């Protein structure tokens, strides 16, 4: 049946990918040694959506691990659930991109392109046909952004009609390391606006906020934020893996949420999210599941949606549920927040129901939403890019590896058109 | 064995065919000239 | 002899169909294996040791609901290629239903229909169940009706398509999918009967006081409706109602066949222990606008024709006393060119209750299907929220870039606008 | 003698069944050694079968049921994949009917004692324990071996673990459901267990 | 075989019916295995049901009832919330009439003996002591689970504690009362307890 | 008295003889030693004390498939010299397989075909199963058909030639071997029947739903074809069809002797008990164009003869009733000089299902052999493939230097085009 092919680039993609397959195998009851435990039909009826049998009964993820520095490949393999992947899908670079777009996209990212497209074709053409691609990478550095988005382009002259999930993390608004942030971010953005079917963004300071005030963690590490993102990873895709009263998939999401092909940017979120002692104190029912969901703190983006206007929206659902009250509360939030939704699309909400909850929960929700409030955070990337551009700073790292000046000017003009078309829909 | 003859010497069929019915539910009715109970 | 073929396109058709056939199996006595521990002929076939296999096809472009029926309880009741499945979902798109995926599944679909129809003469018609808001229920649902008119011309084709609500629709591009399905089924559907999900939600909340039921509880109530329509086809009764006068009694003009429904009594066991169930009040409940089946208010709609299907221990005397009461009643107004307005059909079999369901064991019931002018408003709200979103090219690039050209939207727009003018002209 | 000649079940079948043939010939023209279809054996002794409530049923209870053996191993990943769908096919087959149709007897290819109880706690059908020699003579009769450690008498391994073997009252190989064979129909080979025809009688 | 194929009370059923059906087979065209309609169990034996002030109460005391089974835990606050609601309902239903209509059989999930006596003292209906194997042979039969600890044969989580299960003569699930189910509707689903159709015969 | 002699050449012929005699032994009660624990006289001869012995020759110049048969289970059933083995492979070479390496095995084969056909007079005919794409299946098959024609000219020459598919050809020199073989298949073969591999591949893929089938499952289907072929010859029936009836009812011109084949029902246990496989439901699937066993699409061809043979408890009432609806449907069409085109045979004994195979225990079956104008297409792409690769002398040196001469290819090209001009001459 349908198989989605997973692609992880950058050191961020290696460890969000490891936490991804830790949660997906936790849902599917898969031992890290490759076997299956759980004696349940409904796990194993959709395994080919993410795994492949290996003539010993063991399941290998159809994921590709990608970096130019094997330090992050070593950390993935040595940890738990690192003996699940094949070692052939780990493509190794030995030089490493030092937070340079030109190093990972044009000069030293290029020699690893032909060694990884045949890895993509190994299982994309290894099946009869695939449902789509699911790439997740980083834009703050070089080996995630330049290598990742060049992979996005080269798989579209081969698979033009196939869907393109991209989970791209964005530079920090407030406390940013990697002092060359904005060049790598902007060089990603004007390239991905024409060759990504749907972009759905993540910000680390939003995940810090979730771990702080709605989870109350005194010391959240990077794996805690990775578990938050990985929960939204299984949420957007489990409607294929499990049945439900109202089935959906990723092509369901793209056609319902993209009225215009130049705008495909989304907020991401996941609920319920309760603290240590408040897990037994709080009711778990669909009125409050939606009431927490459409809040500024719940989103995994550095954008306040109340400043913007929800253009199109979609929340999937999981678990033992009931079908009017999943829907009429999307009516309720459309009727109270009548100023937070656009008026020239009637009933801006997509609702889908999956009958399987995640492990440990009995109902849950994963909301993606094409909001125009994301324009607020292309602006802070853009005006910090052009503040450093007129200074003529740090472009000798970029033009010393075979990049023209005029591609940077095309970066500013394309993102200026991106924010201009989002503004007039408000 | 070939299929057997389905006609007697009287020259008439040998076995009936049950007609395609309609799940007959009866109706209790009788009236006029005493008109019962 | 008599046989009727049921077609279910889309996963809305699947979920309405599994509950529709589990009632038929409990109505005739078919175990989940297809054995009878003779009216099965009009819905269940035969193949030796009681094997009463079904006469229904189950179309879906995605497999995620069809093969879990194969995994579920009803494996060996259904013939395995009667359950027909593709690989990829149409995903709320008329173009994805027609020109890219549906062209490869419709050849095997009509192959199965042809084999399942040529088994015995006596085919009354086709019962279509679909979702007009969906992608395969509307797109592939259209192309099946195109290929059924080209070969099976003079056969009746009933329709029960789930129209979306003004409020609960769970999609955004159902303005596109629904009004392209109208351009299908004004000229291909013989009798169209309208359905709506909140019009079943508000019946479940009020008439049974069930605060949290699901999609499957809607499917029992509609299964009782279709079983009541085929009550006279299978069981015996005083007034026989087969399919040929659902159209010649309810359709006065060939472009006027969109019509409404209602079911009564919908009463739980805890309310049937106090209310007496008389024939006079069950049809009075079937005339209430709040008891309606597709959320179409009949105070501003004007009843051209009606059909009543009494099922149970209904004496014909109080049939005629109750229907004389509604002619006296002023708030249900009828048309001056159709002074008579009623076709009545009595069947002696009581309604079959499902254990573990929502309904109780009642001794009498009504299934009312009424063609009224009130169907003008369910398309006028379709007018308002189509032009409100078509005006700025939203969600158009998905359709135009996938086979179908710009301009078919405008002629389907003029099609339902012509339907608006037809209903206004007949309602004078 | 079927399907194999070199198996402990069938050579004990031959030894027992012309044993009483000499005895009734001395008691009495009789045709010796008796023909294969005239041969009748016992397949499961009095204290062999064991249902989920840990009580014993003789072989006479299975008559009129399409019974099939099930060789499985706890640590094998293929076996842990066949076990849920075999449980579901054992479930929905018999629930959707008015008559018990299929039955499964479990034979174990597992290392030791405590690992067998963990695997046996998951299925609701019959089972045979390791220390019974009936398990040893069963997979040496249907030739179900994960590896060649026991010397097989000119054959090869007929099938790999897991496998379900539709059996008869004479130990007959009625049909093979192709899980690990030349068809290699994993996860779907089950949709071919003719519940009829094959009927341990 | 209702409602669960893998039920252990139901395999305790089958061992008995086609035990004696093999006996009329050998004493005398009898259908083996017997059809699902015709097995007759005994659900509550002579020493299982206890009434108030602990005297023996047998199964012959239950004809003409609508009998339902009240799974409960003493320290579960869900059972604590619903217990006074069902005390009032069991009073007015079973007193307000011309006949003694409904009946509740208590089955326990308590920690120990002290937890059993404390919770029993607030229930006037019938009950089952925890030391009987009846409380475990029936808990798996009607699919009632506290958490996933007892090894199951591919069931689901039909209900959590508490649960009221209206039953029939042969262990058939008559109709579920959804206090905590897919309906998720609290402390009013006991009003859904019809009694005309769900007669213990 | 009455006997039929089967002849198998090539590796494909040997294993197609293994399947059809696994079946014929299984229906006649023949153990693999031949001991019964007079209808057997066609395929088995009484030898000694209750032993029945095969009536064939197994022919192959390479030993690699034949000597593994004589070490198998059926090794004390077969006579040792009926299985005739060579020493070296013909190796896809008509020049070696006819002239060079095939001349020292014909003297043993004609000795055994004499010793097998001289025991009784009234021999019913010879059957031939050859691989067209093979080396010894084409070369040795051609020369021994030539020698049995000069010896026994007035006896029937059946042939079920396994043709290469348009896309499945599993070699490279199938244009040379098949075109050279059909030069003599045209001239001294009384009956030719095409058995294309990919057509039977597809039939197992959808009807029997095996998506990894092997040459075993291909061979069982041919075994069912030959079993319902000679069912009327072996057992009694309501209406006999002899092997002499075939050419008199399917061959109106001596050059046109190339017909088709189809077997239905080929349902699987799972799908079996789900259809009333009636004398019609099974004759409609027999005439289905995709149920073809040689992938010759007949919608662009005109039927010029057809023979149907029913096998089971078949009443001829619905034989005549179902064949009338075949005659009336316009998707099928007959050439106007045969207003009737139907020869029917009826056998009472039902087909016997092999254990562990892929069919089911089916009470009634149909095998249908039709001559058509649609044989012109299998030779028309044969024209394309041969000229496309004969153009620049490819693989020619394996034939010229190994026995034949430059010009055999030109005349084998010419007489196949003469077959096309003859077929379209019928086709007006
Ligand atoms: N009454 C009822 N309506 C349903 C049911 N399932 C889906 N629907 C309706 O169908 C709409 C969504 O479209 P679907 O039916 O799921 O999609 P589809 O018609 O199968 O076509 P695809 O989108 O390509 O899958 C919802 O808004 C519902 O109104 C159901 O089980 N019962
Ligand atoms: N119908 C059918 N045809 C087969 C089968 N196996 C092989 N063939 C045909 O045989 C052809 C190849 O020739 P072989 O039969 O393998 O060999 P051969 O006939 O002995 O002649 P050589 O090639 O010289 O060895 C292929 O093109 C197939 O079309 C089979 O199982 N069934
Ligand atoms: N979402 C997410 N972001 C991360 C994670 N680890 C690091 N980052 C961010 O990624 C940036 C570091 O870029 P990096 O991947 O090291 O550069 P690269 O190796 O050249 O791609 C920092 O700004 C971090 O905020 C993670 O686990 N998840
Ligand atoms: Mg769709
Ligand atoms: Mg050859």
């Amino acid at each position: 049946m349908r198989e989605i092919v997973h692609v992880q680039g950058g050191q961020c993609g290696n460890q969000i990918g490891a936490k991804f397959w830790e949660v997906i195998s936790d849902e599917h009851g898969i031992d890290p040694t490759g076997t299956y435990c759980g004696d349940s039909d409904l796990q194993l009826e959709r395994i080919n959506v993410f795994y492949n049998e290996a003539t010993g009964g063991r399941f290998v993820p159809r994921a590709i691990l990608m970096d130019l520095e094997p330090g992050t490949m070593d950390s993935v393999r040595a940890g738990p659930f690192g003996q699940l992947f094949r070692p052939d899908n780990f493509v190794f670079g030995q030089t490493g991109a030092g937070n340079n777009w030109a190093k990972g996209h044009y000069t030293e990212g290029a020699e690893l392109i032909d060694s990884v497209l045949d890895v993509v074709r190994k299982e994309a053409e290894g099946c009869d046909c695939l449902q789509g691609f699911q790439i997740t990478h980083s834009l703050g550095g070089g080996t995630g952004s330049g290598m990742g988005t060049l992979l996005i382009s080269k798989v579209r002259e081969e698979y033009p009609d196939r869907i393109m999930e991209t989970f791209s993390v964005f530079p920090s608004p407030k406390v940013s390391d990697t002092v060359v942030e904005p060049y790598n971010a902007t060089l990603s953005v004007h390239q991905l606006v024409e060759n990504a079917d749907e972009v759905q963004v993540i910000d680390n300071e939003a995940l810090y906020d979730i771990c702080f005030r709605t989870l109350k963690l005194t010391t959240p590490t990077y794996g805690d934020l990775n578990h938050l993102v990985s929960a939204a990873m299984s949420g957007v895709t489990c409607c294929l893996r499990f049945p439900g009263q109202l089935n959906s998939d990723l092509r369901k999401l793209a056609v319902n949420l993209i009225p215009f092909p130049r705008l495909h940017f989304f907020l991401i979120g996941f609920a319920p999210l309760t603290s240590r002692g408040s897990q037994q104190y709080r009711a778990l029912s669909v009125p409050e599941l939606t009431q927490q969901m459409f809040d500024a703190k719940n989103m995994m983006c550095a954008s306040d949606p109340r400043h913007g206007r929800y253009l199109t929206a979609s929340a999937m659902f999981r678990g033992r549920m009931s079908t009017k009250e999943v829907d009429e509360q999307m009516l309720n939030v459309q009727n109270k927040n009548s100023s937070y939704f656009v008026e020239w699309i009637p009933n801006n909400m997509k609702s889908s129901v999956c009958d399987i909850p995640p492990k440990g929960l009995k109902m849950s929700v994963t909301f993606v939403g094409n909001s125009t409030a994301i324009q607020e955070m292309f602006k802070r990337v853009s005006d910090q890019f052009t503040a450093m551009f007129r200074r003529k700073a740090f472009l000798h790292w970029y033009t010393g590896e075979g990049m023209d000046e005029m591609e940077f000017t095309e970066a500013e003009s394309n993102m200026n058109d991106l924010v201009s078309e989002y503004q007039q829909y408000q | 064995s070939p299929p057997e003859s389905s006609l007697q010497s009287n020259f008439v069929p040998s076995h009936e065919e049950v007609g395609r019915h309609k799940r007959f539910l009866v109706n209790s009715r009788d009236s006029l000239q005493g008109n019962m109970i | 002899m008599r046989e009727v073929i049921s077609i279910h396109v889309g996963q809305a058709g699947i979920q309405i169909g599994n509950a529709c056939w589990e009632l038929f199996c409990l109505e005739h006595g078919i175990q989940p294996d297809g054995q009878m521990p003779d009216a099965f002929n009009t819905f269940f076939s035969e193949t030796g040791a009681g094997k009463h296999v079904p006469r229904c096809v189950f179309l879906d472009l995605e497999p995620t609901v069809v093969d879990e029926v194969r995994t579920g309880t009803y494996r060996h009741l259904f013939h395995p290629e009667q359950l027909i499945s593709g690989k990829e979902d149409a995903a709320n798109n008329f173009a994805r239903g027609h020109y890219t995926i549906g062209k490869e599944i419709v050849d095997l679909s009509l192959d199965r229909i042809r084999k399942l129809a040529d088994n015995c003469t006596g085919l009354q018609g086709f019962l279509m169940f679909n979702a007009v808001g969906g992608g395969t229920g509307s797109g592939l649902g259209c192309l099946l009706l195109e290929r059924l008119s080209v070969d099976y011309g003079k056969k009746s084709k009933l329709n029960f398509c789930s129209w979306p609500s003004p409020q609960v629709s769970t999609a955004v591009v159902e303005p596109y999918n629904s009004v392209l399905s109208t351009h299908s089924l004004l000229e291909h559907t013989d009798v169209a009967v309208m359905l709506d999900n909140e019009a079943i939600y508000d019946i479940c909340r009020r008439n049974l006081d069930i605060e949290r039921p699901t999609y499957t509880n809607l499917n029992r109530l509609i299964a009782q409706v279709i079983s009541s329509l085929t009550a006279s086809l299978r069981f015996d009764g005083a007034l026989n109602v087969d399919v040929t006068e659902f159209q010649t009694n309810l359709v006065p003009y060939p472009r006027i066949h969109f019509m409404l429904s209602s079911y009564a009594p919908i009463i739980s066991a805890e309310k049937a222990y106090h209310e007496q169930l008389s024939v006079a009040e069950i049809t009075n409940s079937a005339f209430e606008p709040a008891s309606m089946m597709a959320k179409c208010d009949p105070r501003h709609g004007k009843y051209m024709a009606c059909c009543l299907m009494y099922r149970g221990d209904v004496v014909p005397k109080d049939v005629n006393a109750a229907v004389a009461t509604i002619k006296t009643k002023r708030t249900i107004q009828f048309v001056d060119w159709c002074p008579t307005g009623f076709k009545c059909g009595i069947n002696y079999q009581p309604p079959t209750v499902v254990p573990g369901g929502d309904l109780a064991k009642v001794m009498r019931a009504v299934c009312m299907i009424s063609n009224s002018t009130a169907i003008a408003e369910v398309f006028s709200r379709m007018d308002h929220k189509f032009d409100l979103m078509y005006a700025k090219r939203a969600f158009v690039h998905w359709y135009v870039g996938e086979g179908m050209e710009e301009g078919e939207f405008s002629e389907a727009r003029e099609d339902l606008a012509a339907l608006e003018k037809d209903y206004e002209e007949v309602g004078i | 003698s079927q399907p194999v000649f070199a198996s402990p079940l069938n050579v004990e079948k031959r030894r027992l069944n012309e044993e009483r043939a000499l005895m009734q010939a001395q008691k009495a023209n009789i045709q010796l050694p008796p023909n294969y279809g005239d041969m009748d054996l016992i397949l499961f002794p009095e204290g062999s079968l064991k249902n989920s409530n840990n009580t014993v049923i003789p072989q006479s209870h299975l008559k009129g049921k399409s019974v099939a053996l099930y060789f499985a191993d706890g640590a094998d990943p293929k076996c842990a994949s066949l076990l849920p769908f075999l449980l579901n096919y054992y479930r929905t087959m018999n629930e959707g009917g008015a008559n018990q149709k299929i039955e499964i007897i479990f034979v174990s290819l597992d290392r030791d004692r405590e690992a067998f109880e963990s695997h046996r706690a998951h299925m609701p059908w019959l089972s045979i324990d390791l220390e019974n020699p009936l398990t040893e003579i069963l997979k040496r009769h249907f030739r179900v071996m994960k590896e060649y450690e026991v010397p097989t008498y000119g054959y090869g391994s007929r099938t790999g673990v897991p496998s379900v073997i539709v059996i008869g009252s004479d130990g007959r190989e009625a049909q093979f459901l192709p899980i690990c064979s030349g068809l290699e129909e994993g996860d779907r080979a089950l949709l071919r267990w003719d519940w009829r025809n094959t009927k341990f009688a």
